[PDB]
Parts: C-alpha cells; structure tokens; sequence
DNA sequence: CCAGGGCTGATCGTGCAAAAGTCGTGCCAGCCGTCT
DNA sequence: AGACGGCTGGCACGACTTTTGCCAGATCAGCCCTGG
C-alpha cells in the first residue's frame, strides 16, 4: 500500500508531536534540536493476521494494528535550528493535499 | 534462490535460525536439517564462512599462472607463451602424442 | 421412529383386519402386492407400509406404468450413463438407483405391456442393474410394491401377462375391502370430509346429516368406493353453503341439470 | 421424439502440441517468464565507486543480547536467557510457551521458577514489557512501572488483571456491573490503558523498503490516457547471425540440420513472444478505455465488468483474456493495482442500472468510518441508506463486504465518547 | 476352481445326472443351451457350469436380451470409439469385449429381437466383431451359455426365431426335470427354506411340519417349478407365527376370498 | 538441351468446451438489548 | 427475571463466471529425376 503522511506515529509520547500540525509536518518557526521528529510518515506492512492475539489487539486497542512502522523524518543528531519554511510536492493523480 | 548464488542448502541459513520453507524454526533444534528444504538450524554468521563450487565441465586454465611475469606453463612445457596462447584459445591445434 | 398414522378415517370390519395384517408386513424385506378396485385409497396403505418399515428414513419415489414414455422407458427405468447416447451432457441417475434402502412405489401391473415386463424381469429377483451405455454394473436393495385394478391369474392364462413375473411379484396379497361392500364406516367417511370441506370454506360449523340422505346413500352402487364420496360431499356442501339445516339433497353427480 | 445417434457441424477447432506450449506462456508472469525463456535461452545455441560494505543494524534481539552481556548473571543463568531472548518475535512477544523453553534447555535441575526468574529479570530490559508470554502480563508490567501518584491506577489494575474478556467485547454496561466502578469516570481509567503502548519490540526498527515492479504503464496526455508497455521489465530476443551465417556453409548434413532445426525453433519463439507481447497491450489498452472513469474519480465510481464486456471489444476469445490478465501489475498514477482486480461482480441498482462490487464496499468503507462514535450503524441501516442512494444491496451482501473489510460488527465498535 | 459349494440343495437321481453332465461339460469349450420350465435353478446352473471350467478367473458378465435398448442395440453389442458419433468422446468395451477370457451368458435368449438374432450369429459362430467406427478386425473368444423356458423347436417353425442361429447354437442342450419329478426331495427343500425364514423372522426354531401339510405340499400340480414351493412354505410359516405346535396350515395360493 | 512428373519438406495456425469456482440472496440458529 | 425483537453468522440454493486441458493435418513450392 501507499506510504502516508497523516501524524498517526506509533510507539511515541505527546511530547515529541506536539510541534507537528495535522498533517504531520512541522509548524514554520518552531524549534528543533536533536532527533525531534519533522514529517510524520508510516510505512504499511502486512495485513493482520486471523490469529486470536492479534485479534484481541484490534479489540482492545486498534487504529495501529501494527499496519504502520515509525519510518519517521528525524533530525540528525547534532543539529539543531528552527524551521524557516517548507515545501511540499505532489504528483499528478494524488489529490491527498492535507495542507498542501 | 534455488540452487543459485545467495541460496540456501549451501553457504549456510539465513538471518535466524528459522529454515527458508518455515518449519523447524527454534534454538530446540540445534543441528537437524528439514525435509522440505535441506538448510541446517544454525547461526547466520557461517553464511559468510560457507563457500560452493562450479564444475566448469571442460577444463579451463589459471590466468595468474601463465600470464605473470615468468610463466609456470611454459618453463614446465618448455614451450613459449605464444603458441601456449595460441593454443589456448582454440586456433593452433597442437599436437599431443604420435611417435610412428 | 415415529408413528406415520397420516390420515386414518373409518376403520372397522375387514379393513381392521387388513391393517391388522398389513402392519407387520413392513419389518419383512419380501415384495408385496395389493390388489384393490380402483380408487380404493390403495396408495395410502402402500405408503404407509414404507414408514412402518425399520428403514422408513429412505427417500420415497414413485412411478406409474400407465404413463411410460416408450421412447424413454429404458433410460428412466435403469439409468444413462454420461455420453453413452448423444445429448447426454451429463450423467443422470436411473429410478431404480434413486431409491436406495427406500421402497419403489409400482402402479397398473395390470396394465404393463411385455416390452416393460420383459426390460424389468430380472432387476427384481437379483437386485442387479446395469446403465445403458454402461461399463460396470451396480447392486441395489429396494423393497417392492405394486398396485393392480384386475385379475393377474385371468390375464396370465389370457397370456398378455407373464407368469414368472407374476411369481416374481407374488408373495402375498393384500385384498382392500371395497366400502360399498363394508358398508359400516360410509356415514364416517362421509362426515369427516364433511367437517374437513366446512373447516375450509370458513364456515361457523357443520349442521348434521339429513336422514333422506343416508337412505339414499345407500342405495347408490357407488363406483367411487373412498374417491367420489369426498368429492360429492365437498360438491354437496358447497351446494347448500350454509349451517342452517342438514342438507337434504346430495348432488351425486354435477352433470345433472340445476332444474 | 427420440433417442437417436446424430451429427451436424458448426463450429471448428484445430491445435498442436508446441502451439499448446506457446499458448501456455502468456499464463504465466514476465519475471517468473524470464527463468523458463533462459532455459530455452540456454538450450538453443543461435539464440540470444558502487556502495558496498553497508552498515550493520540493531535489532531487538541484538540489543536484548547487548543488554544481557552487561547483566551479571551466572553461566547457567545466560544460557536460559539467551535461549528465552532467542525466542523473542519482533512485536516483543515470546513465540513458544515457558515449558517449552524448559524441554528446549532439557536438564533435570532447570526448573519452572529458575525460568521465571531469569525471565522476570530480563523483563526490564530497556524496551518495557518485551519477552511478556501474552498481552495480559505485558501491559501490567508498565501500569505497575508507572509511580503511584497519577490517578486511575486501581481502576486500571483492576480491569487488566481479569476483565481482558470484558474489555474486549467492548460491553461497558457488563464491565460497570462486574466491578462495580465508577460511572463515566472509568473514561480516563480506559483511556490510560489505552495509552500504553503495545507491541512496544515493535519500536527498535522500523524500515521498509519499496518493492514496486511495474508490467503496464498509463501516463494522462491531456485527457484520454495512452498505454504503454514497461519497455525494461519486457523480454526480448535476438537471432544470433555469427549461427545464422554458417548453416548453408556447413557441408555436413548433420550440422545443417541441426541448424535449421533451431533456427525453426528459435523464430516460432521469437514470434511466440512478440505475440504475446502484443496480446498484453492490447488488452490492457482496451481494459483502460472501459475504466476511463475509475482512473479520473476513484473506486467508487467504477463500472462493473465481465470478461465477456472485454473479450467482446476485441478479437480474442475469453479464456485468452483470462490467461492474460494474471500476474500483470499495471503502474497508474493513483497506484499500483492488477489487471484482474478491475473485473468484478456486478448488482443491479435502482433505475435499471448496476452497481461495481468493489465501488459499493468502499462507499461502505468510507461511510462506516464517518459515522458517529457513540452510536454504531448496522448492516440493516447500511442497507437503507445504501437503498436510499439506490444501490439496495441485501443485508446478507452488506455483512459479507463489512467481514471481507475486516471491520467487526457495530455491536463491537461501540465506545465511549 | 478346485472347491465351490453353494445352494443345490435338491438332490435326486433327474438331477444327479443333469449335475454330472454339468461337469462333463465343464472343461469343455464349445457353447451350451440350457433348456427347462420356469424357475428351475438355471442361473445356478448357468453360474456353476462357468465357474467349474477353466475359466473361472476370468470376468463373468451376463446381460438381459431384451432389456438392452433397440437405438444402442449395436453400441451395446460391440462397443463405439471416440468421435465415432457425436456423443461419443471414449472408446467403449461392448459385452463381447469385456468378457474376454470369461463368459457371456445370455438370460431368456427366446424373447431376444429379430435385431439381435440377426446381429449376434455372425460374431459369435467365428469371434470376429468390429466396433462402431472401427478400422481394424477384433477378435475375442467367449464360452457362451443361454438359458429359456420356451421351446424353441416349435418357435423356428413359427418363424420368430432364426433356425442358423439355434443351429450353430443348440450342441449338447441341458434339460431340467420339474419339481414333480423330484419327488421326496421337496420336503427337503421345503424343510431349509423354512429354517432360514423363521431365522428371519427371529422365531427361535422350527417346531416341524403335520402329515396332513405332508401330504398337501407332496400332491399338488406345481405350475412353478421353484421360487413358488418357496414362496409357499414362507408364507405358511409366516401366517404361522410360533413354533408351539407343528406347522400345519399351507396356503397355495394367496390369491382368495377375504376371510 | 528443354519440358513434365514426383517428392519432400516448409508453412499455416492463439479457440471450444467442460467443470470447478464464485456470485448474490434466503433460511435458520444463537446471543444480546429492553420492557414488563 | 422472562419474553419479545433484533443483530449476526453459517449453510444452502440457483445463476452466472472462469479456468484448464485439449495435442495435425493437408496443401503448396522448389529441386531432382526422367522423357521428348
Ligand atoms: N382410511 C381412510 N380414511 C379416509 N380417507 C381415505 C382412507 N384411505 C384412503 N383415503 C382417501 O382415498 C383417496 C384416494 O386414495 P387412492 O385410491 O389410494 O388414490 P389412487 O387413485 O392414487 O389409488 C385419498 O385422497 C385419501 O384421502
Ligand atoms: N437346487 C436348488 N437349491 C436351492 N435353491 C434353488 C435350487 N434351484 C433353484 N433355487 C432357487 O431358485 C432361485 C433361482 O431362480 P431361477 O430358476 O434361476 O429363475 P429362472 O428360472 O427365471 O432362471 C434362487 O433364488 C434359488 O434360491
Ligand atoms: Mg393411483
Ligand atoms: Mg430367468
């Protein structure tokens, strides 16, 4: 399936997105350091298995599924700034455009 | 692949110790091989200590032998390097035996 | 198991006696014949002999020698194998191999001609059948029974019927007492359709029975023995179509003119 | 009216075995093609700085490994943990069952505690409840990790420890009655079990890569899309002239026919293949016309097919378009599909027309998914509003495309708002 | 071959010497006739005098020559091959060929049609036999064995039965005796068949018969040979009902008035 | 030396149909929500 | 607390799709042998 870039991170605490507007990326003139995170991305892995764990999963908790892997856009470490603008580009055919 | 380079049955399993069909996959079994596929329940690091083999059906020559700067061909021949290139590449038809 | 009585109206006299005997008939595996007047309810004492039967959880089939197609008398009495004639897209199961471990419904023995006799003579004594267009052949076990309007021994020496088949099929004889002769259950009979037929037009209930009519009753030669007595009692019924009184006239035949 | 052997003729028919072999090929797709043309490749004589050295990674267990190294425990001791860390998936949960590891290990004096003991120590390990047997004693590890002082914690406990049953069903109402908690104040109690992170192996790597292989490509011109074949992943073979040049020379009659035998065969392969590549395109050319419309508005304005509607627009007979159309991934600009998705089963829908099987459940994909959280909506009210649009599929058909899309019932997607 | 004991319970001198004219002719090769009245034992005749020769380990097949169809009257006869027809998609074994080595044994072979007459001689006086669509001779050799009750030198006469096909068909007939002749032996009979069927029936055990049923089974006409002393004695025994006293009461014939 | 006959190989051909499989839609059983 | 209504899923029954498994022959053109 597709990659996407819609903030849905797993395995992440509330403090690492909250510079990350509803699309995933960064708001313009934030400040960064370290490996704080930029763009949100997931990459989708398989589809979830029939198995009862895996099932029971889904119950409990669901929206993750473990469709999705933390693929993420992070700082290098040892750099540290604040962001002046950004640019996005999306081909012909995909109308996605959260914030585009 | 089957039977290729970077195959399995030579040169060792691969990443853990699970075989390639699925079966027998576990550190309880130590040094059997499955049924469905011949691949021994070992560590991944003997696939870079497992070395295979070509037949080459028609023999072939050495190049580092016969090309250095003496050649170990022809001071054992005692037949210079020209006609040894030249017979070895099928246009000088040497003669092998024949006394009569 | 369960009972199977299905529908039992009027029984007293000889036909008591013939249910009497007929209800042990079914545990045995030998075929049976019933020899009866026409419309003498036969069928329902031959179905029923299939239920009181141990195996009575066999599918139930039944076939009339009157109506055979003669271009199609060998394939539905035996069965046609896939492609053995053209057309024959696919294989189609024969009658006689329906019906396994269930009893084979047989009607108009009196009526079977010699080429039906003679294409079913032997499937009965061994239980072997063999499909046309067939390679190999296959083994069944059904119990037999067969329905009749005339005398079998008369058409015998008469020579249109077969004596070994007759034989074949002749290990007991059940012989229906035709009402017009038992005369004791015609004002049951007559009074249970009677009920049935005013259930069913929706009518309150059913007055009673006029005393002019069981008179005429009676007298009548009635060639429908348990067939035209329904049927002129649902017709009279119908005629009066009230619960005022005991209808006084039967309407014993619909042809005759209203004035 | 009878039974009588007969014969008329209407139709023909005619067919050899190495056309049976050329028919055969285009089943089959172009990599798994390659294999077998190099074996007739191989057969038939006349026929024809970089990165290096990456780096090495850290996985879960590698680092569970490193983890254990620096742990002082005793020989025996790392033995069952590097067993019990060999046993370890990459979700962070153990595969095989304790009594398991104790047969794996297989020595009398090895015991179920010493195995418990080994393994509650390496519970701690840096990634937090990894190594748990099940789901119940991985997110109590962290609940009991947390300090004491946030609220809620009992409540949590509580519901983990025995009520993994009573959560799962999503029947609150059962859930208050069997632990007697308190009403929609057990909201944040959930809510911090919900934020616990689970499957947390997952989280040491996390790369995937881009396997994408493309065997028919579309690009928009402006409207009415042309197609293209993928002119890399397409096969393509070359008579060899050095071969070709030296049949007649050849005075022998056993080299000359031998020659002209592969040759024969060389050619009928060569033809073979262009034929079939040919086929492909065609096909798809005219499987692209009639999904125009798909490509430009999305799944759900999709128009049903059979593959009597193509087969029909084109010389070819069914079964050969079925024989294409496998294995193919066409490259579209919204994405990579195949060609036998396009085709599916069609419902007749209100005002005589019908209605893709695939259009219809992503219209109940995405109207499931905007539905109001506190109230479900069922398969009987999917069908009304289904009907109102006026698809009117039956009930039977909304359930099957809701399982088949592997979202569970209304009754147990109801939460709390 | 060296052992088989089955049924041929009747034991007297008629029969012992139609029996051991049956193993005289046994080994031998050439076709035989079996002549007799109706239900006499003759497919037990017929399957014994097979399975003694020295072709027992080949197939047995037996067939009805009226039952086969008229339309697939030579398919059924020889066979066909595939696409002879339309139908048709495989080469299909005819009776002839399936009972290569073994039998053909032919059941009540007077009522066979003038189409069968005139299509089975040629085949069956040398073994050659082309199948439908055929491009080559076939031949197989087949002992063949037939059994009626009709007399066929008095139907040649009429007319309705080939005289070459009864003439290179009639060497050595086999004549059975009617039941009257065996005399004592019925009892006998009549003694086993009452066993097994209060064995049947789950009667503990037979309690004997009177001289008064003696002597009415001994003095009657027999019209059927066998399959009717049978049919008697079953009946009677089952009219019995207990074994307390001896058997005694013997219905002939079930066909009577209603008691 | 030119024309007639024989013979061998080169060339043509991607559909028909039968059976397995899939589709939609109904029927019935078992668990759950709610009012009496 | 029990009955009534409702929701969901397994199984079944036509109706329609799709998947595989078939296995050459005749006919024509050029070359060689032979008759005129
Ligand atoms: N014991 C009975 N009591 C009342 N009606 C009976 C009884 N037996 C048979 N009948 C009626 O006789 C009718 C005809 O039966 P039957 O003569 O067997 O039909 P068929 O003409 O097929 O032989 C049936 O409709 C049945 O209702
Ligand atoms: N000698 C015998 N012993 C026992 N049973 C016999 C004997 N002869 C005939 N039968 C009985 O006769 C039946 C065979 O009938 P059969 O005479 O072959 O009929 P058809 O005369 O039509 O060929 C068998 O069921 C068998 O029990
Ligand atoms: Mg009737
Ligand atoms: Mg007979």
């Amino acid at each position: 399936g597709p990659e996407e870039i819609t903030a849905d991170i797993p395995n992440v605490g509330e403090a690492a997105l909250s510079k990350l507007d509803e699309s995933g990326i960064v708001y313009i003139g934030a400040e960064v350091t370290g490996g704080d995170i930029l763009v949100g991305k997931v990459t989708p892995k398989g589809e979830t298995q029939l198995t009862p764990e895996e099932k029971l999963l889904r119950a409990i908790f669901g929206e993750k599924a473990s469709d999705v892997k933390d693929s993420s856009l992070r700082v290098p470490n040892g750099v540290s700034g604040t962001v002046i603008d950004v640019q996005v580009f999306t081909r012909d055919g995909v109308e996605k455009d959260k914030r585009a | 692949e089957r039977d290729g380079l970077f195959c399995a049955r030579i040169f060792g399993p691969v990443k853990d110790y699970e075989c390639l069909c699925g079966k027998y996959k576990r550190l309880k079994h130590r040094g059997v091989i499955c049924e469905k596929c011949g691949v021994e329940v070992t560590q991944t690091k003997v696939r870079r200590e497992r070395m295979g083999h070509i037949e080459l059906a028609s023999p072939t020559a050495h190049i580092w032998f016969l090309k250095s700067l003496p050649s170990r061909i022809g001071l054992l021949l005692d037949m210079p390097l020209r006609d040894i290139e030249r017979v070895l590449y099928f246009e000088s038809y040497v003669v092998i035996e024949g006394g009569m | 198991m369960a009972e199977y009585k299905d529908n039992l109206l009027g029984e007293a006299n000889s036909f008591l006696e013939v249910l009497e005997q007929v209800s042990h008939l079914a545990p045995l595996d030998k075929p049976v014949l019933i020899i009866g007047e026409r419309g003498t309810g036969k069928e329902l004492i031959a179905s029923r002999l299939h239920y009181l039967s141990s195996r009575w959880q066999g599918p139930f089939i039944s076939l009339n020698c009157a109506a055979l197609n003669e271009n199609l008398l060998d394939s539905e009495l035996f069965g046609h194998e896939a492609g053995a004639f053209t057309g024959a897209q696919k294989r189609h199961p024969g009658r006689f191999e329906r019906a396994d471990g269930g009893t084979l419904f047989l009607d108009e023995l009196a009526t079977a001609p010699m080429m039906v006799q003679e294409k079913l003579l032997r499937v009965i004594e061994y239980g072997e059948l063999e499909r046309v267009g067939g390679s190999q052949p296959l083994q069944v076990n059904v119990r037999l029974v067969c329905a009749t309007n005339a005398d079998l021994p008369a058409m015998v020496n008469e020579g249109t019927f077969r004596a070994d088949l007759l034989d074949r099929l002749a290990f007991d004889v059940v012989q229906l007492p035709p009402l017009r002769e038992r005369e004791s259950d015609i004002m049951l009979m007559a009074e249970y359709f009677a009920i049935q037929m005013c259930r069913e037009i929706k009518l309150p209930l059913f007055p009673g029975f006029t005393e002019r009519a069981r008179e005429t009753l009676l007298n009548y030669r009635w060639p429908g023995n348990i067939r035209e007595l329904k049927n002129v009692v649902e017709r009279s019924v119908y005629r009066h179509g009230t619960s005022d009184y005991p209808l006084d006239d039967i309407i014993i035949d619909p042809f005759k003119r209203r004035p | 009216m009878k039974q009588g052997l007969q014969l008329r003729l209407s139709q023909q028919l005619a067919m050899t075995p190495q056309l049976q072999q050329a028919i055969r090929l285009l089943q089959l797709s172009t990599l798994e093609l390659q294999q077998e043309l190099q074996q007739a490749l191989e057969s038939n004589p006349l026929l024809e700085l970089p990165v290096y050295q990456g780096e090495t990674t850290q996985t879960l267990q590698d680092y569970l490994m490193w983890q254990v190294e620096l742990t002082p425990f005793t020989d025996t001791d790392r033995a069952i943990a590097t067993s019990i860390v060999d046993a370890v998936d990459d979700t962070g949960y153990l595969t095989i069952q304790i009594e398991d590891i104790v047969d794996s290990i297989g020595d009398d004096e090895i015991g179920l505690e010493e195995v418990e003991a080994v393994l509650k120590r390496i519970q701690r390990f840096d990634p937090v409840g990894v190594a748990a047997k099940d789901l119940r004693d991985c997110l109590l590890i962290q609940l009991s990790q947390f300090a004491k002082e946030t609220p809620w914690l009992e409540e949590a406990r509580l519901i983990i420890s025995d009520h993994l049953d009573l959560l799962a069903n999503h029947d609150f109402r059962t859930l208050m009655r069997v632990t007697r908690l308190k009403e929609e104040v057990l909201k944040e109690a959930v809510n911090l079990i919900q934020s616990l992170d689970p499957r947390p192996g997952q989280s040491i790597q996390t790369s995937e890569p881009e396997y994408v292989i493309p065997d028919v490509l579309v690009r928009k011109v402006s409207g009415r899309w042309t197609v293209e074949l993928n002119a890399d992943s397409i096969p393509r073979l070359k008579i060899n002239q050095q071969y070709a040049a030296m049949g007649n020379s050849a005075r022998n009659d056993a080299d000359g026919q031998f020659i002209r035998s592969n040759l024969q065969e060389a050619r009928w392969l060569i033809k073979s293949l262009e034929s079939r590549n040919d086929t492909l395109l065609r096909v798809s050319r005219c499987i692209v016309e009639q999904q125009q419309a798909f490509f430009e508005q999305g799944e759900e304005y999709m128009k049903p097919m059979v593959l009597a509607d193509i087969a029909q627009a084109v010389e070819m007979h069914e079964s050969t378009i079925s024989r294409v159309t496998t294995q193919k991934y066409l490259h579209s600009p919204r994405g990579i599909f195949e060609l036998k998705y396009f085709f599916s089963s069609h419902v007749n829908t209100e005002g005589g027309g019908e209605a893709s099987s695939t259009a219809i459940r992503a219209l109940v994909k995405k109207l499931i998914a905007a539905e109001n959280p506190a109230k479900p909506l069922s398969d009987s009210k999917l069908t009304s509003m289904l009907s109102e649009q006026g698809i009117m599929v039956a009930r039977r058909t909304v359930a099957k495309y809701r399982e088949s899309l592997s979202i569970p019932p209304s009754n147990q997607r109801k939460q709390l708002v």
